[PDB]
């Protein structure tokens, strides 16, 4: 009995997947199908980005061909409808029928920020699969779930319901989605990221009890965003989200609850951390807005996340999500047989089924209006 | 159910089940509770460059199921790609 899980972002080292690329004739027919389409649709090799990880790379609008992969760019839209009255869709790039290049830009290396890491990642993975499937590894009903990013490469490899130039595509679309979802205002640092939190490394805490309260009571009366976003490990990891102030704030008030040791299994107790609250506000309302984020007691920066990921900020555009996944994954190539009872998505970690109740328990987590018809009308016969 | 209104219906259950996942909590410890209990699986193997989803399965495995894996006799393997690949591709060493 065998279960397959795929990471997500993470540790995206440079030559990931090199090794296994120079050796496995699988896994050349998915870098080198992926790199053609990068190389004719957008101008660059995802491969010469792993391999290299150069700090910037210009791409040329030059020729027919230039002016080509330059419409591509334009075309590239962000919507985040229901953003308050309806639609406020914007353009990804500074791009127009004048421009002759266009640079990404990056610190130390593109093979960290999301629109490429997410593509070179989801192809490290198939790769490895399909060189595993090549070998007669992989048996028939095994069960596979993917963490974040890893749920999106588990199903393209197990389920195969794109192709691999479609699943590149939509992930590099939706990688700079992403990379434009929050405002990056100066030196394109906006202020979030992601705190890994072992809530027993400070005191006696729970999953959604203790650590829960010192982030559900700091976000209820001072107005900010953090929320817990990973549920890993229990009662030893958990992830929040938010701004880069707010993780501070945490990984501060963690530290000094460790130290002052308390016990714990209004304003007596209920309201004590919420004092608390007000006073490290204080000392964190004043922070200047960039900052590096410091391993603590409790809390350990995750390196190469940038976008607060899983959280409620990353709601307004969920729609326009949903409807670029329809005109992406055709319904014929869904074949529900390599899908019930194996496949766990994160959102409901319960093996997929196409049920009446897997229907009523989706709504009852997310409220779609898709999925609520499907339940009033569930007499599909 | 036909096998092809389903297969509409999976479509359009896996489309909003990917478009609210970025949006939503990742709820990885009822995930493997689900495929370390309810499955009883004995070979978890990680896809991935590091072995981030095999170590915090092992934790997992440590804080519960140490009584669950002895009474019931079950051998777990957790393999990452990345360095078990002698053990996930059936190659020992001699």
């Amino acid at each position: 009995v065998t279960t397959f899980v795929f990471t997500g972002q993470g540790s995206q080292e440079q030559g990931m997947g090199m090794d296994l690329y120079k050796t496995s004739k699988a896994a050349q027919d998915v870098w080198n199908r992926a790199d053609n389409h990068f190389k004719d649709t957008y101008g660059f090799s995802i491969l010469d980005i792993v391999i290299n990880n150069p700090v910037n790379l210009t791409i040329h609008f030059g020729g027919e061909k230039g002016k080509r992969i330059r419409e591509n760019y334009s075309a590239m839209i962000f919507e985040t409808i229901v953003d308050g009255k309806l639609k406020t869709e914007k353009i990804f790039k500074e791009i127009n029928e004048h421009s002759t290049s266009y640079t990404f830009r990056s610190e130390k290396g593109l093979l960290s920020a999301t629109q490429f890491t997410q593509p070179a990642l989801t192809l490290m993975e198939k790769a490895a699969f399909e060189d595993l499937k090549s070998k007669g590894l992989i048996p028939a009903d095994a069960t596979f779930a993917g963490h974040s990013l890893g749920e999106y490469a588990a199903l393209a490899s197990l389920a195969d319901v794109m192709s691999i130039e479609s699943l590149v595509e939509v992930v590099f679309y939706r990688g700079m989605t992403m990379q434009v979802a929050v405002p990056r205002d100066e030196l394109g640092r906006s202020n979030y990221g992601m705190i890994a939190i072992n809530p027993g490394r400070v005191a006696a805490s729970f999953s959604q009890e203790a650590l829960q309260y010192v982030v559900e009571r700091v976000g209820k009366r001072t107005g900010w965003l953090v929320e817990i976003v990973n549920y890993n490990v229990e009662n030893q990891q958990y992830v929040a989200a938010g701004d880069l102030r707010a993780l501070d704030t945490v990984t501060n008030v963690l530290n000094f609850i460790k130290l002052q040791k308390i016990d714990i299994i209004l304003e007596e107790v209920e309201g004590h951390l919420f004092e608390i609250i007000d006073e490290a506000s204080k000392k964190s309302a004043v922070k200047p807005r960039p900052l590096k984020l410091e391993r603590g007691f409790a809390c350990i920066p995750l390196v190469g996340i940038s976008v607060p990921f899983h959280s409620t900020y990353l709601m307004n555009g969920v729609k326009p999500f949903k409807s670029f996944l329809k005109k992406n994954i055709i319904k014929e190539n869904v074949k529900v047989a390599r899908l019930a009872g194996k496949y766990i998505p994160n959102l409901t970690a319960k093996p997929f089924q196409v049920t009446k109740e897997y229907f009523q328990d989706v709504y009852d987590l997310t409220g779609s209006e898709p999925i609520k018809e499907i339940i009033d009308n569930w007499e599909k016969y | 159910m036909k096998p092809e209104v389903e297969q509409e219906l999976a479509h359009i259950l896996l489309t909003e089940l990917l478009a609210y996942q970025f949006a939503s909590p990742v709820r990885w410890i009822e995930t493997q509770d689900v495929f370390l209990k309810d499955f009883n699986t004995e070979r978890v193997v990680e896809i991935g460059p590091s072995p981030t989803l095999a170590g915090m399965a092992q934790r997992t495995l440590k804080n519960k199921y140490e009584s669950y894996d002895a009474a019931l006799s079950l051998h777990r393997e957790i393999l990452c790609y990345s360095k078990d690949a002698k053990e996930i591709y059936y190659t020992p060493d001699p």
